[PDB]
């Protein structure tokens, strides 16, 4: 597992093409993370 | 030391996790290819993840990074999804539930789009798809997605493509 980058705690990734995305994130601690539920499901085939 | 606790539909905490999982679906570049073809879920069962132990853990980082960063832990919820659910939800995150191929290097990936998180329950890519079907954009297997608390703090911006 690499480090966050100097003075810095996670990494923001920003999208930059795709006009619809979120964002995403990446911490390099496990300890900076708490599962806090378990979401059971199915995808759904489009109509 | 964790336990499960279901969640009622009628439970207004049910009710805004669901709203939070289907509004963040959106259509990806694959076209379906790593985590199916579809625009929402049924969703089947939500539990809340109990856990002492590891709850401490969390809010004891959490204020190291909070004192790092004026008192700010910058702390978000957030999707993540692995094949290794079961494992993260008894012991925690660690170094072995890492993306080492990752966009932004090894770390521990979490997403604010469900569907981005989707793509992942399978293994990176989606694996070869569900167990039972080898099909990743299999509509009939249960799948099981963590919505996580999550703190960043100080967070280095990457702009990306
Ligand atoms: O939720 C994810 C889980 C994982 C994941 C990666 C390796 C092993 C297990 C899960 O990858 C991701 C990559 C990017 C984003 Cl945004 C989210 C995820
Ligand atoms: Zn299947």
């Amino acid at each position: 597992m690499a480090h966050s980058p100097p003075g810095h705690h996670s990494v923001t990734g920003r999208p930059s093409v795709n006009g619809l995305a979120l964002a995403e994130y990446v911490i390099y601690r496990g300890e900076q993370a708490y599962p806090e539920y378990l979401i059971t499901y199915q995808i759904m085939r489009p109509e | 030391g964790t336990i499960l606790i279901d969640l009622s539909p009628d439970d207004k905490e049910f009710q805004s996790v669901e709203e939070e999982m289907q509004s963040t679906v959106r259509e990806h570049r694959d076209g379906g290819h790593a985590g199916g073809i579809f625009n929402r879920y049924n969703i089947l069962k939500i539990q809340k993840v109990c856990n002492k132990k590891l709850w401490e853990r969390y809010t004891h980082r959490r204020k190291e990074v909070s004192e790092e960063n004026h008192n700010h832990a910058n702390e978000r919820m957030l999707f993540h999804g692995s094949p290794f659910v079961n494992a993260i939800i008894h012991k925690g995150f660690d170094e072995r539930h890492a993306y080492i191929g990752g966009m932004f290097g090894a770390g521990i990936y979490f997403a604010e789009n469900s569907s981005k998180s989707n793509q992942y329950v399978y293994g990176i890519g989606g694996g070869t798809g569900c167990p039972v079907h080898k099909d990743r954009s299999c509509y009939i297997c249960h799948r099981q997605l963590l919505f996580c608390r999550v703190t960043l703090g100080k967070s280095f911006l990457q702009f990306s493509a």
